[PDB]
């Protein structure tokens, strides 16, 4: 029956160029029409063309116009999604799907999709800055402190704090993927603000891919 | 350009109905669709032409519009049934839209997220960057919004907001984060990252001082 399989994605950067593909089977290619559609970690679906079976219309997205280009082989069940010139933003998830043939043109079914990445991302170290409240946070009977662990990679990193001691309170917070392909995260431990004065906290963060040690000992 | 405009999180409890619209100024003379996209799942077709429903499409989600509001109404909502949704249609000329999506979520105890304010470290400062950090924790059902405000005027270059995590306990994890230029910190007189969960709004806010 029907089904759709995507492949070509993969890790490219900015500039650089990638040329996606869709072979379909279960159905007639040329009967329909096709679509890519994107979406990006996290985010909602973006569209981004629509290929007539026979070629002769071919829509994109002003985001992706003249970059990118749609073509097909009916003969052989294939879409193809040729994109050039890379952004940044391109980065996301590739869905080649079906475009239905009623009500206006939605499709009916989508492939699973191919990963497309794109960064100049190559093996940063993590800079580690203190998290610590102005005045008003700082006159509770428990606050936060915690250690700001930005632009890193790849993946993974592990906070703790004194040396493993401390871990009640301590809620390391998974990484954010900013928009230069590199990892941030952040890493707070709850504490009363009465004998924070007296307590040390100083988070232990390892970043094994970068071969990075730190140790921030945050302060009130 | 145009919206398909559609409320980001929508929750609901094990067998009761579940309603999810998705506002737009052309849905008057456009077909409206809905898709269900599973976590890390291809999209799937739930609702076509306004009120069709594909055969492999369970009875109990329905699709309806009207004036310039189309409705995927999901009745005796299962724990399946918690997905994104997300509805099509197009342009007054038609090139095809997408609304922004839906989460929907069904069960266990519902709990408002903690919310905690960070300002830029002098320290990232010296290094001639600014990050306010925004860490959302202990809520449920694992959806938010996050909003940032520059002196209470909203705000949307340089924010990176995370994918609602599972906690040990589980109950979710969010993190979201504004970067400014030195410049900009001290620029304006308070930035404030309000997070809106289930109608609920905490909204902390810190000013250079
Ligand atoms: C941006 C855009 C996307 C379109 N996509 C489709 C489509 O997916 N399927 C279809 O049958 N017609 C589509 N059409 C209509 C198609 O171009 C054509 O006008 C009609 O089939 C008339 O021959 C589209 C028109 C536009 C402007």
């Amino acid at each position: 029956e029907v089904q759709l399989v995507e492949s070509g994605g993969g890790l490219v950067q900015p500039g650089e160029s990638l040329k996606l593909s869709c072979t379909a089977s279960g159905f007639s290619l040329s009967n329909y029409y096709m679509t890519w559609v994107r979406q990006a970690p996290g985010k909602g679906l973006e569209w981004v063309t629509n290929i007539r079976p026979d070629e002769t219309e071919k829509f994109y997205s002003d985001s992706v116009k003249g970059r990118f280009t749609v073509s097909r082989d009916n003969a052989r069940n294939s879409l193809f999604n040729s994109m050039s010139l890379q952004r940044v933003e391109d980065t996301a998830t590739y869905y080649c799907a079906r475009v239905s043939d009623f009500g206006d043109y939605g499709p009916d079914f989508w492939g699973q999709g191919t990963l497309v990445s794109v960064t100049s991302a190559s093996t940063k170290g993590p800079s580690v800055f203190p998290l610590a409240p102005c005045s008003r946070s700082t006159s509770e009977s428990t606050a936060a402190l915690g250690c700001l662990v930005k632009d890193y990679f790849p993946e993974p990193v592990t906070v703790s704090w004194n040396s493993g001691a401390l871990t009640s309170g301590v809620h390391t917070f998974p990484a954010v993927l900013q928009s230069s392909g590199l990892y941030s995260l952040s890493s707070v431990v709850t504490v009363p603000s009465s004998s924070l004065g007296t307590k040390t906290y100083t988070c232990n963060v390892n970043h094994k891919p970068s071969n990075t040690k730190v140790d921030k000992k945050v302060e009130p | 350009s145009y919206e398909l405009k559609q409320p980001p999180s929508v929750s609901v409890s094990p067998g009761q109905t579940a309603r999810i619209t998705c506002s737009g100024d052309v849905l008057p003379k456009k077909y409206a669709y809905w898709y269900q996209e599973r976590s890390g799942q291809a999209p799937v077709l739930v609702v076509y032409e306004d009120s069709g429903r594909p055969s492999e499409i369970p009875e109990r989600f329905s699709g309806s519009s009207s004036g310039t509001k189309a409705t995927l109404t999901i009745s005796g909502a299962q724990v399946e049934d918690e997905a994104d949704y997300y509805c099509y249609s197009d342009i007054s000329n038609g090139y095809p839209l997408f609304g922004g999506g839906t989460k929907l979520s069904v069960g266990q105890p519902k709990a408002a997220p903690s919310v905690t304010l960070f300002p830029p470290s002098s320290e990232e400062l010296q290094a001639n960057k600014a990050t306010l950090v925004c860490l959302i924790s202990d809520f449920y059902p694992g959806a938010v919004t996050v909003a940032w405000k520059a002196d209470s005027s909203p705000i949307k270059a340089g924010v990176e907001t995370t994918t609602p995590s599972k906690q040990s306990n589980n109950k979710y994890a969010a993190s979201s984060y504004l970067s400014l230029t030195p410049e900009q910190w001290k620029s304006h007189r308070s930035y404030s990252c309000q997070v809106t969960h289930e109608g609920s709004t905490v909204e902390k806010t810190v000013a250079p001082t």
